[PDB]
């Protein structure tokens, strides 16, 4: 009597974990019996029993639909679930494009600071005034009655580092960055560049507001000259899409565009007009006071002695951007590790700056 | 009171056996579909709400492409897309938007998860797990060695020093000078010494007939590198990966440019890794194709020193 | 420059459908599975007249060897 109770609890707990797992495997079997689901879109509704579907078990078909399904689900032009031999409409669901996370790679708006390679500050302020203000009020623009921006272009030498200037910006605006890497848009398949861009653009309008950041367009850059269609047909395919969105009845309603270009010369004649690329901003080479600031923000986290004449280094230095000064700072820091001190001197900076200058174009 | 106890111990033993029989049955079932021919497929979209999507069309005349895919998709390699509802036979969170899955061509369900990465694992990626070179056995190369040792090897180890300073390491190195000096020999000696994997990439190899293929190849190279950590990616060329033209008409040569740009952005896109070390070399003496302004780009400069008579003697 | 807007403008007033046709998304690299959806599309438009057929940027399909680097 006594013994039985004691044994009973041990075997019951053991058996329960085993019975439960096993029971799941049985559910899985039930599923292998279950029928496959073919994807279709309805072209049109013929009769209450006949539908046009263009399926992918075979070709175009006229198909049936279950008499268990609602009339309210019949809606004009929708995505449908089809069977794989009965060829009937299992379900209806409302047509949106599929969302893209395989084409939307996420870079968070605050993995950096705009006081890191700040001192590029001034260009940040001009990009902010264009972009940032529409997001806060359309109302202010509206009273006057004036069309606001859609797109902005940054071009020039990537002395900031092309991507860095932009990335710093993304952080400040704190919005929904839909990121584009240009050479994943180009593919070796038919009509994928066209399909991809379009869906991507579609997703932005539902989801609005959103910024589409295009980094280094040069897969869009190329007006041809030998008038090929070698690879060159794809160049034409993509370019045409960019213009088609603008030429449309679409309005980038709260949709923002930022473009990056290394050298500008392959722009279209329709971009000069606003209503695609409104604003095109240049790089600007820092003033010595900016330069001091940039050197100062770099020097500040890292270890040092107790006395550095900042201005002297400012003098030697010219023709650099914030990324370009940063390297000199770190360069000085290597020489200190060599010297085995956490203590720097004026000399390391003088030499560092000259070392970088020579190496340069 | 006595009775109920003793029957419950017999009940529990009987229940285990019926459930035990069920699992047995499932095991054979799954196994049969594995024996090849078998369909591997690629999951494009993870998602598990909003079914239905579309593939294929009718005909007549006038040509514009279209393709779609949603809920969860697998695209099998006859180029067919399939809608499945998830199973616990493998977990969907463990799966990704871009994963290879093993599918049971019956109900079209994911029996299993396969490893990481798709398509080519580079069409000619040479791995040298331990090079046969040592630099302690060749003297008179000495000047170049002193600079090389100091450049690569020192950040990994000496990390503790770096951390206290607060400066970060490099990531790329440039070597320039007359080819065929046995510049490469020293690169192979450092790799042997350090305990990184040496990955040899040749620049015309990235170039393909196929359109956009190279960028995938480089991205993959980078990804394989991440897994291997540490690694040396040795890039031969800065001529077939060091041109991009500044010519106005340059469009035809777009392929070459796209790949080069891809490397530079792949470097600029994020903030460094201490899993990769990259060494770049020229193969024709000196070009200008900017790729050296940041240190997430290249920043270290190694020069070949002109021949010293003393050095030649030592080699002899 | 509004070259496009005038076209739409006459269409809106006149009482006939706007059909917007992409002529450089006619272009394709090889036959396969992809371009056959628009096949059915044009023919219905002819049937249920009136309509305005506007073809945007025909040229992708129109460049052929007349330069002889195509």
């Amino acid at each position: 009597h006594k013994e039985i109770d004691g044994r009973l609890k041990e075997l019951r707990e053991q058996l329960k974990e085993l019975t439960k797992q096993y029971e799941k495997s049985e559910n899985d079997l039930k599923a292998l019996q279950s029928v496959g689901q073919i994807v279709g879109e309805v072209l049109k509704q013929l009769t209450e029993e006949k539908f046009i579907v263009k399926a992918t078990n075979g070709p175009r078909y006229v198909v049936g639909c279950r008499r268990q399904l609602d009339k309210s689900k019949l809606k004009p032009g929708t995505r449908v679930a089809l069977d794989m031999t009965t060829l009937t409409i299992m379900r209806y669901l409302p047509r949106e494009v599929d969302p893209l996370v395989y084409n939307m790679s996420h870079e968070d708006p605050g993995n950096v600071s705009y006081s890191e390679i700040g001192g590029l500050s001034e260009q940040i302020r001009e990009l902010r005034e264009v972009i940032e203000l529409p997001l806060t009020n359309p109302e202010l623009f509206q009273r006057v009655g004036i069309i606001p921006p859609k797109g902005c272009l940054l071009y020039g030498p990537p002395g900031t580092g092309k991507t860095l200037l932009a990335r710093a910006v993304a952080s400040q605006l704190d919005c929904n960055f839909l990121k584009v890497v240009s050479s994943s848009i180009v593919d070796k398949y038919i009509g994928e560049s066209a399909r991809l861009i379009r869906e991507m653009f579609n997703y932005a309008r539902d989801h609005q507001p959103c910024i589409i950041f295009m980094d280094e367009i040069d897969a869009i850059g190329g007006r041809r000259f030998s008038e090929g269609t070698s690879a060159d047909r794809e160049i034409q395919r993509t370019l045409m899409e960019l213009l088609n969105q603008m030429d449309g009845f679409d309005t980038l309603h709260r949709v923002k565009m930022i473009m990056a270009t290394n050298r500008p010369d392959t722009l279209d004649p329709a971009l000069l007009r606003p209503g695609r690329l409104d604003r095109k901003i240049h790089i600007d080479l820092p003033n010595e006071q900016a330069r001091l600031d940039i050197l100062k923000i770099h020097a500040g986290p890292i270890t040092k002695h107790g006395e550095i004449d900042y201005e002297a280094i400012v003098k030697l230095s010219d023709g650099f951007n914030g990324a370009d000064l940063r390297n000199v700072c770190t360069e000085a820091g290597m020489f200190a590790i060599r010297a085995d001190h956490d203590f720097v001197v004026q000399e390391d900076f003088m030499k560092a700056v000259r070392k970088v200058a020579d190496s340069k174009k | 009171e006595i009775k109920i106890m003793k029957s419950e111990v017999l009940r529990v033993t009987h229940e285990l056996q019926a459930m035990k029989d069920k699992i047995k049955e499932n095991s054979e079932k799954i196994k049969v579909n594995k024996t090849l021919p078998y369909l591997v497929s690629n999951v494009i979209e993870l998602l598990d709400v909003d079914p239905n999507d579309q593939e294929e069309d009718g005909a007549n005349i006038d040509l514009d492409s279209q393709r779609k895919g949603k809920c969860a998709v697998i695209k099998t390699s006859t180029r067919q897309t399939y809608f499945l509802p998830v199973i616990g036979l493998v977990d969907a969170e463990k799966l990704k938007p871009g994963d290879l899955v093993g599918v049971n061509k019956d109900s079209y369900l994911i029996l299993e998860t396969l490893p990481t990465e798709y398509d080519s694992r580079v069409k000619a990626m040479e791995v040298d797990e331990r090079p046969t070179e040592q630099y302690s056995d060749i003297g008179g190369l000495d000047k170049q060695i002193q600079e090389l040792v100091e450049a690569i090897v020192l950040p990994m180890n000496h990390k503790e020093k770096f951390e206290n300073l607060g400066i970060q390491p490099p990531k790329g190195v440039l070597m320039y000078g007359p080819p065929g000096t046995g510049k490469t020999l020293l690169a192979r000696a450092c790799a042997a010494q350090t305990k990184a994997t040496f990955l040899k990439l040749a620049g015309p190899q990235l170039v393909q007939m196929f359109i956009g293929d190279g960028a995938k190849l480089v991205r993959d190279a980078f990804a394989l590198a991440k897994e291997k950590a540490p690694s040396i990616i040795f890039i031969d060329e800065l001529d077939a990966i060091g041109t991009k033209r500044f010519d106005s008409e340059k469009a035809g040569d777009r392929e070459v440019q796209r790949t080069m740009l891809e490397l530079l952005n792949q470097l600029d896109g994020f903030q460094p890794n201490t899993q990769v070390k990259v060494i770049a070399a020229t193969n024709r003496v000196d070009i200008l194709d900017p790729a050296l302004l940041r240190s997430g780009r290249l920043d270290r400069k190694i020069e070949f020193p002109m021949p010293n008579e003393e050095a030649r003697a030592r080699i002899m | 420059c509004g070259k496009t807007m005038l076209a739409k403008a006459v269409a809106h007033h006149t009482t006939a459908a706007f059909i917007r046709v992409v002529g450089s998304e006619f272009v394709q690299k090889y036959l396969g599975e992809g371009p056959r959806m628009v096949r059915d599309v044009f023919r219905l438009a002819k049937e249920n007249a009136p309509a305005i057929i506007f073809i945007d940027e025909i040229d992708a399909i129109a460049t052929k060897r007349f330069d002889a680097q195509t």
